[PDB]
């Protein structure tokens, strides 16, 4: 009779319905933390590990889920990460509203094709308006919307301060760091500055190195802790006696011949160790290790050696000095060359104490000045969330130097927004303008949130927001309320570019699309089929 | 109907396991009794699970099939078929049993042939016509010239008990039978006749009371033996009599009130006695009991009586005594007393009983049964149940037939011979009812051992050019006379066999599907 | 949800289905809002201010007939009928049980008291087989030895309705008769036989030719009212022998000492017939009987059931159209006209308001969204229309049944009393205003 | 969800909502013309005279193989909601007609099963119901076109007995065809009301006993009663009975109260018992004085009465029940008297031979009263080889007493063997066309449900349905409808008035009336709740 499948079948209105909830669940969660009066999350593990953040993408891959429409809107996020940079909060906030008000259009008979074209035809067209309706390039504005940019990102999160302390050193460490390549690339690669953590002095004591911060140590007491006007010497191979290779033997017949065959295995060593400092090498830095029998070669000529650093670590170190990563020996069939041109230098380096551990600073490089942050925190949990904290407004200035133009925020786009795409509606409005309706109203949950967070008038404040945006567009006096948004400490409109409130143009035009196909995915879930669990074969 | 089930805790067989299980099931009752059927049988020992598992043996089957507890819905049927025989005749059991089941046997072979259930109805019905034909034309009557009357009457008796216990003592026991019955010249009670079972001695040494014997011994101080005793029955009472009055008490001033009331409780009971003495008796028997009072007044009186000598004795002894209830005792000069020669007490198997002999119009008898075990006396009495029970029916109707397997014969021979003048469709299944018919002297002569292959060729063989009372000779294993032999069954047995095992074979027959409701007090 | 129906019930009679599903969408409307602040006092007082304006406007929009004690006022019923047992298992047989009705609450007193009308089922027969009587009926409860006689052919029979006992055992549970002598039993004997008698001969000479008794009816009674040509059944129950004195016009006499012609009862046909297989004791023919049985018939109980429910609706509705003749169209089409008005009014008012009292209007809507969607008829397109004629037509346009298109309900004569709207709106504000006002729950843990 | 609420908490609307079971859909409907499936096949095979029987064991072990409908289904275990309304129709057509116990199973059924079609068109699941309805009034109308009897319930009850040999034809008791069928007759015309057409079935004991065979049933103009004389030594033979029936015990009267008699003296102890012993001379003498010689009490007897019955030749009956006093009461004319000192000749009853009937070995020795004087009341006595065909019997007769009964209250026949289904099939087919507006898809539908029955007959015949009804339903097109039937053995030709298949109006009537109502108020239902576990 049924069918024969031995799991569960379900259509209809049961999945639709529970698809919505799982999205809803979800967001439920993030909704919380959205804008600069949002508050922090505790998540705790089984074992007792504790974890504070505000940042929604570090929340959401943490708090385990099972239902797979709410996968969806976890993977949304990590398209942010990748693709934007700070928008890890209102991208699910946007997607789980169209899924519950593209719900409320197909329980009236609308068939879900006709909601999920009006989707895709309002997502295009709002994206044209906004392109339409930017405020500036990064040109006029010069170093104020690098700074504006790096506080409006931080006001979010425990660093948020009033000052400029931690902006200066989000905007300055991304301009240290330019590489120009052909075709007009002005690179910031961000990922190559060196974020450092220590449970000690206030956040207003974080230090901005000149140079790069190594995570290692000298080790053995005897070797010099400061170098001024240094040689590096970047090298990939270890130094240790040289061990026997498995498919060569060691099989002897002449007994008097033990001593020079043994011998051999030390004094093919130091015959190396000799000539990678007979070039001037002043600090040696290898991937690898150093054994006690070479330790002493460079305690006794004064130099200093620094084993089992990251690979990742020395070709930054080396790109950053101008040295040249040597593994072998070469140079036209010579037998022992080890590359005297190719040492990198430093104008200082000096092993310092950073709250009870040892930190190797490399100053000032000499090649392309390369950055290191230092943050400090009363303890652990301020330390982690400070380091995520950074790290988003690295990105963000980043994105505000590749991509020159900025848009309000304070929630004045969605505002203009939600006139424009309404008339709209009117235009082509046939058999869609439903779709086109729900897609702009979809669009306010963002200053409605905004003002209950701020625990602010609701109904009242963002309705008069609308007001002055929708004046701009019915009297066309160029009247220029485009750009006001909220004002979450006063309960009032502001000009959000008298006040220095910008966000990269693509924070939102990215959000918007990403937003949108992931929730008309999920409205074409109508059956699941699930089958039972194999667990003991 | 296994896919998408509605039902509660119940559950069906359809066209598939319905039939097959049922054929299988009601088939295998007659192998049950099969054995049982001819006079060189073997007989049965039926065993309880226990408490107190009163062990049984018998040969008849309806004694057998009765205690079996057959569960299969289908099987019930033929149980209750051979229940019907024993209670209208009370012979011919295995026979109507091992009969359906051969009827069975062959339907389910038709059904494997394609032909449909109604088919193989319809051609037994017109099978049973002819059969019954058949017996109703070879019925031999008798009318007077009682000399030949009482030989059949000794023909039907010795027939009947060669098939039980009582085997090769039918010098004795084939007289206690007819004469029984024929000495009642009455009613066919079947209670007149009354067995007593003793042990010690042989089957042989039973005979025949020709009074009648009475249990509960002759009073304490009253007379053991009177000669000539005038016998009043009554079915009145001795004492505590409380006369009509349904709540009344003594209430008086004093205690000698009561002593005087207490006077006149026994002067009534006296009266009462005086007006029983005053019809004349000599023996006086009672149904209520007798209490220390009355016993006295008798006893001085030189009169006996007996106290409870059955619910129903009193009744049997008006039969055999020629008087009546007399429950109430108000007219002397109305009442009717019976008359004997003798009183006196005898010794049967260690035991007194009260032996009227020489009774007057004494239209009933006892059978003294002797035997050297339960299981004997038992099987035995059995055994003057039955022919007695059929003795008793001969007696009202003198048809009888051929026995020894030629009214079987008989019977097929005339279905045979109109299934020939019949289309195949219907005549495969004619054909089947003669070939069980032909099954019961085949099973009589398996049973004792001789070769059947033989006596049912010629058996067929002589009544295919007359000979229509040729039949099986169980003694030396050939082909007989059985007018010559004295082999004849009643004809009323002989009917019902043929009747019933077609009847209720076609309860099988028509039904396709069993429906078993959840069982219940089951856990 | 549930207890608003049970008030609806009592209240209006076929409020039921309705009454939950604007509660529940008065709750639906406002859930976007009541998620962002939205304090619950002002919410209390939009539900009460639209809930006092759409009650006030049916009064204005209901009509009234002039056409009292005429052919008019019954054809006034009917049409209340016809909506009273739609949505009913009625298919064809709508003017069949109407028309029995409308009479048989118009052949009540000036009191239509429901208690007139009995309904009784009997297994066996369609829809169109039931009858409806004008006395009274029962079932021919127990029956004593005798009851094989008593011919039940009467054509002028009178009735006695009696509690007395017929029984031989005249004892009062607490009499010793005391006796001394033989002659003072008997005459005790022969004293209970002579109580029975005498009751029995003070019945008789009477003309109650059909006597009827809660109480047992002995064998001694049934043989001597045989012999006596007269009919007896008892253990009869009080509530038919009640409805049997009011159909009769008689009285009920619990002493048999004072009975006469001028308490007994009167009819014309007294039998007892074999409708549904079973034997039925009917009564009719009385001109002045104040009641009227309903009997069912039909091919199972559960479909007799959901019957005799669509009868006691039927009736209830055309009772009150009787005492109140205000009537508004039916399906959807006044909760379209209400929406209009309470949306004008909200769009006259500035303030939080307009997400309020609009959220209310819009919430009327389910009525003939639910009256489409249960069937197809393309209900977004069918409101589409409707919206755009309310707004320039007149004011009774709803859904249509046969047709997927609008039509006027009120030329279509699609009415019902105006009673059903104005409660059924009071109960589903009322109710939305105390579920909206819970901020708080405590669950006790004792279970026990 | 259920048990989860989007802030994690439990989410309960309902008592043990998580242990429920609730489906609506379109799967509800399915459900309920699958359970309607397995009904009409259950009895599919036992439709018609060439249908088999059914073997129904009961929960006690007792075994019925069984031919009525009524039966049958009574005795499943069903647990289906509208599978048991489907038995209940099956009762309801037992309980008003009598006949198609099987008949508005497979109707109804065929009706359900087009119904699955219909809805995987996309109409609308009330649509369905109501053009049945509208094309079962065209099955009516037209069945009532064709109808003619010209019984009179005097003498000429020829088509009578054919109409019994037609209802019992498909019994287990085929061998007394013709004579259970007069039976039946001479049953029903000797107590039936001719003045106004009213049966009263009480007036027909149904009584038998194991033993004997079927044509051994017999009529008896009178009662049989159990046996029990006060005295064993009365007459077997009463030539001229003058009854006297009482129902006061033959003993002294006892007052109903309490009593607690008084005796101080010897002469009160004495003079008592002397009363007593001269009243039991009152009770007998009474009934002597009236001319009585037999007496029936619904009591017993007191020791002293049974002497005083044999010195005044007064044969009596003790311990006779209920419904046996009144019957003896209504046979034989008389009236119950309830004291002895009551009696009269006038109240006595006026029977002839009376005697007793053995059978077999048995202590039974019914006493039965043969003769008798414009009785209304008869025995039907049932006889058989066991007790399974008995009590089919006795159900098989009680059919035959319906039919008869049904004739009486309206004489009105059909042609029976498929005809009046296959002519009204016809009819609702030529009005199908006339007018297809909305619903043509339905007036066919139910036009082919009605042929269910003549092809479901045609296969318990061993026939091939579609070429058999392609044949028969050709030919009353070509001529002038004739009243052409199908069968197995086909009897010459299927012309149903040569082969005198006459079944009643009003059966067929209310077959089809009561089969669409019951579809009706199983299709119009879109939710099923039956509850999980007990417990």
């Amino acid at each position: 009779g049924p069918l024969s499948v031995f799991g569960d079948r379900s259509t209809g209105e049961t999945i639709r319905s529970q698809n919505v909830m799982a999205a809803a669940s979800i967001a439920n969660i993030v909704k919380s933390s959205l804008g600069p009066v949002g508050l922090d999350k505790m998540l705790v593990d089984d074992i007792g590990d504790v974890t504070i953040t505000n940042d929604g993408a570090t929340i959401l891959k943490l708090l385990e889920v099972e239902h797979p429409a709410a996968k969806v809107l976890c993977e949304l996020a990590d398209l942010q990460d990748k693709e934007v940079g700070d928008g890890t909060t209102s991208v699910v906030i946007i997607a789980a509203e169209l899924l519950k008000n593209a719900d409320e259009l197909v329980k009236q008979k609308i068939h879900p094709t006709s909601v999920i074209s009006g989707y895709r035809l309002a997502c295009k067209e709002a994206v044209r308006y906004i392109n339409e309706n930017l405020i500036v390039n990064t040109d006029e504005l010069g170093r104020d919307c690098l700074i504006n940019a790096a506080k409006t990102s931080m006001s979010s999160k425990i660093i948020g301060i009033n000052g400029d302390f931690f902006a200066n050193m989000v905007v300055d460490a991304v301009l240290a760091i330019k590489y120009t390549d052909i075709r007009g690339q002005p690179r910031y690669p961000v990922n190559s500055v060196n974020i450092l953590k220590a449970h000690g002095r206030s956040q207003m004591e974080s230090m901005l190195i000149s140079g790069y911060a190594l995570n290692c140590v000298v080790g053995s007491q005897g070797m010099p802790k400061r170098i001024v006007n240094a040689k590096i010497a970047c090298l990939d191979f270890s130094l240790q006696k040289t061990k026997m290779k498995l498919g060569v033997q060691v099989v002897i017949t002449d007994p008097e011949k033990l001593d020079q065959i043994r011998q051999r295995e030390s004094d093919i060593t130091k015959e190396r160790i000799q000539k990678i400092l007979a070039t001037g090498a002043n600090v040696i830095l290898t991937t690898g290790g150093i054994d006690d029998m070479c330790l002493k070669y460079f305690v006794e000529a004064g130099a200093m050696a620094v084993r089992r650093v990251l690979k990742r670590d020395l070709k930054r170190i080396a790109k950053a000095s101008g040295a040249t990563i040597l593994s072998t020996l070469a140079n036209l069939e010579g037998e022992e060359t080890f590359e005297a041109a190719m040492l990198g230098q430093a104008e200082e380096v000096v092993q310092e104490r950073i709250c009870d551990d040892e930190l190797i600073l490399i100053k000032n490089t000499k090649a392309r000045t390369s950055a290191s942050i230092i943050l400090r925190g009363a303890n652990d949990f301020m330390c982690d969330e400070m380091e995520r904290s950074l790290h988003d407004a690295l990105c963000v200035v980043k994105r505000v130097l590749e991509s020159k133009s900025v848009v309000p925020g304070g929630g004045a786009v969605e505002a203009a927004l939600s006139i424009y795409l309404e008339n709209y509606a009117t235009s082509m409005g046939s058999r869609e303008q439903l779709a086109i309706a729900e897609f702009a109203r979809s669009l306010l949950v963002i200053p409605n949130t905004l003002a209950v967070n701020a625990a602010q008038d609701s109904t009242d404040l963002v309705a008069k927001l609308r007001a002055f945006h929708n004046e701009a567009q019915v009297n066309p006096e160029r009247k220029n309320l485009k750009w006001i948004g909220l004002d979450l400490s006063n309960g009032k409109p502001r000009d959000n570019k008298q006040a220095g409130v910008f966000e990269p143009t693509i924070v939102k035009v990215k959000s918007l699309k990403f937003a949108t196909e992931a929730a008309i995915t999920i409205l074409r879930i109508d059956d699941l089929i699930k089958l039972h669990p194999e667990s003991k074969d | 109907a296994p896919v998408n089930i509605f039902k509660a805790g119940a559950d069906e067989e359809r066209a598939e396991t319905a039939r097959l299980t049922s054929f299988i099931g009601a088939i295998a009752i007659g192998d049950l009794v099969k054995s049982t059927l001819g006079p060189k049988g073997m007989d049965k020992i039926l065993l309880s699970s226990g408490r107190d598992a009163s062990l049984m043996v018998t040969n008849d089957g309806a004694t057998i099939l009765k205690n079996i507890g057959v569960d299969n819905p289908a099987a019930k049927v033929l149980v209750d078929m051979s229940r019907v025989q024993d209670d209208e005749v009370g012979d011919g059991t295995t026979s109507v049993t091992v009969l359906a089941a051969e009827l069975l046997r062959e339907a389910e072979s038709l059904i494997a042939k394609k032909i449909h259930p109604q088919t193989i109805i319809a051609g037994w019905r017109e099978a049973t016509k002819a059969a019954r034909e058949a017996l109703l034309s070879s019925a031999v009557d008798h009318g007077s010239d009682e000399v030949k009357f009482r030989q059949d009457l000794m023909n039907i008796a010795g027939t009947t008990l060669s098939s039980k216990l009582l085997t090769h003592h039918k010098d004795h026991f084939t007289k206690l039978a007819v004469e029984a019955v024929l000495r009642l010249k009455g009613s066919g009670n079947l209670e007149a006749i009354h067995i007593i079972k003793k042990l010690g001695g042989s089957l042989a040494d039973s005979y025949l009371d020709e009074g009648f014997l009475l249990d509960k011994k002759i009073g304490v101080n009253q007379p053991k033996r009177i000669e000539n005793a005038k016998i009043l029955i009554a079915n009145t009472g001795m004492d505590t009599d409380k006369i009509k009055i349904f709540g009344s008490r003594v209430r008086v001033d004093s205690t000698a009130k009561v002593a005087e009331i207490e006077h006149a409780e026994k002067e009534k009971m006296k009266e009462k006695v005086e007006r029983i003495l005053k019809h004349g008796i000599n023996c006086f028997i009672n149904r209520q009991l007798i209490y220390n009072y009355p016993e006295q007044l008798f006893g001085a009186a030189g009169v006996m009586a007996i106290e409870h000598a059955d619910f129903a004795g009193v009744e049997r002894l008006a039969l055999v005594t020629g008087g009546e209830i007399a429950s109430t005792f108000d007219h002397p000069e109305l009442v009717k007393l019976g008359s004997c020669k003798l009183i006196e007490e005898v010794m049967i198997g260690e035991d007194k009983l009260i032996h009227f002999s020489g009774v007057a119009l004494g239209e009933a008898c006892t059978i003294v049964l002797r035997g050297a075990t339960q299981q004997i006396l038992d099987e035995a009495e059995r055994s003057l149940h039955d022919a007695l029970c059929v003795l008793a029916q001969t007696v009202k109707d003198s048809r009888t037939v051929y026995g020894g397997g030629c009214s079987e014969m008989l019977m097929a021979h005339a279905v045979t011979q109109l299934a020939n003048r019949t289309p195949g469709k219907e005549a495969v299944a004619m054909e089947s009812y003669a070939k069980a018919l032909r099954m019961l002297p085949t099973i009589i002569a398996d049973n004792a051992g001789y070769d059947s292959a033989d006596l049912v060729a010629q058996l067929r063989a002589a009544h295919s050019e007359g000979n229509t009372t040729a039949g099986l000779d169980m003694r030396e294993g050939t082909i007989g006379d059985m007018a010559i032999l004295g082999i004849t069954e009643s004809f009323q047995v002989k009917r019902q066999v043929l009747l019933s095992a077609a009847e209720a074979a076609e309860v099988i027959l028509r039904v396709d599907n069993i429906i078993k409701a959840a069982p219940r007090k089951r856990v | 949800l549930v207890d608003i129906a049970k008030s609806q019930d009592a209240e209006v009679g076929d409020g039921t289905t309705s009454v939950t599903l604007l509660a529940a969408e008065f709750l639906k409307q406002v859930k976007p809002y009541v998620e962002e602040g939205l304090h619950p006092q002002i919410i209390i007082r939009a539900f009460r201010t639209a809930t006092q304006l759409a009650v006030n406007k049916i009064k204005e929009i209901a009509v009234t007939v002039k056409k009292a004690d005429k052919v008019e006022q019954r054809k006034l019923l009917e049409k209340c009928a016809m909506t009273a047992l739609s949505s009913k298992l009625i298919s064809q047989q709508k003017a069949f049980f109407a028309k029995m009705v409308v009479d048989a609450v118009m052949m009540l007193d000036d009191l239509l008291q429901l208690k007139m009308i009995g309904i009784k089922k009997v297994q066996g027969g369609a829809l169109e087989d039931s009858q409806l009587v004008a006395g009274v009926a029962f079932k021919k409860t127990f029956s004593y030895a005798g009851f094989e006689m008593q011919p039940k052919k009467y054509h002028n029979p009178k009735i006695a309705l009696l509690n007395v006992e017929l029984e031989l055992k005249a004892e009062k549970d607490n009499a010793e008769i005391r006796v001394h002598t033989v002659e003072d039993y008997q005459a005790i004997v022969d004293a209970e036989w002579n109580i029975l008698y005498d009751k029995l001969e003070k019945i008789h000479h009477s003309g109650a030719k059909v006597v009827s008794s809660k109480l047992p009816i002995g064998d001694v009674a049934t043989q001597y009212f045989a012999d006596r040509d007269m009919f007896c059944a008892g253990r009869v129950p009080e509530e038919d022998l009640k409805r049997t004195m009011m159909a009769c016009g008689g009285s009920i006499q619990t002493s048999v000492n004072a009975l006469s012609a001028d308490v007994l009862g009167r009819c014309q046909v007294f039998e007892e017939t074999q409708i549904g297989g079973e034997r039925y004791n009917f009564f009719t023919g009385c001109p002045k009987a104040k009641t009227c049985t309903f009997i069912l018939r039909g091919g199972a109980e559960q479909f007799m059931e959901e019957t005799e429910r669509s009868l006691h609706d039927a009736i209830m509705i055309v009772r009150r159209a009787i005492k109140n003749d205000s009537v508004v169209a039916g399906g959807g089409a006044i909760e379209m006209e209400l929406s209009k008005y309470l949306r004008d009014y909200s769009r006259t008012i500035p303030g939080k308001q307009q997400l309020l009292i609009g959220a209310y209007a819009k919430a009327l809507e389910i009525i003939p969204r639910q009256l489409c969607d249960n069937a197809g008829f393309d209900a977004t397109n069918i409101l589409n229309k409707l919206r755009a004629r309310h707004a320039q037509g007149g004011t009774w346009y709803g859904v249509d049944i046969n047709n997927e298109d609008i039509a006027d309900n009120f030329e279509a004569f699609v009415w019902e009393p105006a009673m059903v709207r104005i409660n059924a709106l009071t109960a589903a504000s009322e109710a939305a205003c105390l579920i909206v006002s819970v901020d708080e729950t405590i669950k006790n843990p004792r279970s026990t | 969800t259920l048990a989860f609420d989007e802030y994690g908490r439990p989410f309960l609307i309902i008592k043990d909502q998580d242990r429920k079971s609730r489906l609506m859909g379109l799967e509800a409907l399915k459900s309920h013309i699958m359970a309607a499936k397995a009904v009409a096949n259950t009895m599919r095979t036992s439709l018609g005279p060439n249908g088999l029987d059914k073997m129904m064991v009961d929960k006690d072990g007792d075994v019925t193989v069984t031919n009525d409908g009524a039966t049958i289904l009574s005795m499943m275990d069903v647990d289906h909601q509208i599978a048991k309304l489907m038995v209940e129709l099956s009762k309801s057509q037992d309980d008003e007609i009598g006949d198609g116990t099987t008949g508005v199973v497979v109707l109804a059924g065929a009706l359900l099963e087009e119904a699955e079609q219909l809805l995987d068109r996309g109409i609308h699941p009330i649509r369905i119901a109501d053009g049945y309805e509208q094309a079962a009034r065209v099955a009516i109308e037209h069945l009532d076109k064709i109808s003619d009897s010209v019984l009179v319930d005097i003498k000429d009850t020829e088509p009578l007995i054919q109409t019994a040999k037609t209802t019992l034809g498909s019994k287990v008791v085929n061998s007394c065809h013709r004579q259970m069928a007069e039976i039946a007759v001479n049953a029903v015309l000797t107590v039936a009301d001719m003045e106004r057409r009213d049966v009263d079935f009480e007036l027909i004991k149904v009584e038998g006993k194991v033993g004997g065979r079927l044509e051994d049933t017999k009529l008896i103009k009178g009662v049989i009663v159990d046996k029990d004389f006060s005295h064993p030594q009365m007459p077997k033979k009463v030539e001229d009975a003058k009854i006297a029936i009482l129902t006061c015990p033959f003993e002294p009267p006892k007052p109903k109260t309490k009593h607690k008699l008084d005796v101080t003296s010897v002469e009160d102890y004495k003079a008592l018992q002397k009363y007593e012993k001269e009243k039991f001379e009152e009770m007998i003498q009474q009934i002597k004085e009236t001319g009585a010689n037999l007496a029936i009490c619904q009591w017993g007897f007191d020791d002293e009465a049974n002497h005083l019955l044999l010195q005044n030749n007064l044969p009596a009956v003790r311990w006779v029940g209920g419904p046996e006093i009144e019957l003896i009461a209504i046979a034989t004319g008389g009236r119950i008297v309830p004291r002895f000192s009551e009696l009269t000749a006038e109240k006595l009853g006026f029977a002839g031979l009376v005697q007793e009937i053995s059978f077999g070995t048995t202590k039974d020795k019914m006493l039965v009263i043969e003769q008798c004087k414009n009785s209304r009341a008869v025995t039907i006595f049932i006889r058989g080889g066991n007790k399974m065909i008995i009590e089919e019997a006795k159900r098989s007769l009680h059919d035959a007493l319906c039919v008869i009964r049904n004739l009486i209250r309206d004489n009105r026949v059909v042609y029976g063997g498929g005809a009046a289904e296959i002519s009204c099939a016809l009819a609702v087919s030529q009005e199908a066309d006339k007018c297809p507006t909305l619903e043509q898809y339905a007036m066919r539908a139910f036009a082919d449900a009605l042929e269910v029955i003549p092809m479901a007959l045609s296969e318990n015949s061993g026939m091939n349905p579609i070429q058999t009804m392609t044949e028969v339903r050709a030919r009353q097109v070509k001529e002038m409808n004739p009243a052409l039937g199908i069968d197995c053995l086909h009897k010459g030709t299927n012309d149903m008035k040569q082969q005198h298949v006459i079944e009643t109006l009003i059966g067929k009537k209310q077959q089809i009336s009561l089969a669409t109502q019951m579809v009706r108020m199983i299709l119009k239902i879109d939710d099923i709740r039956k509850p999980g576990e007990s417990e």
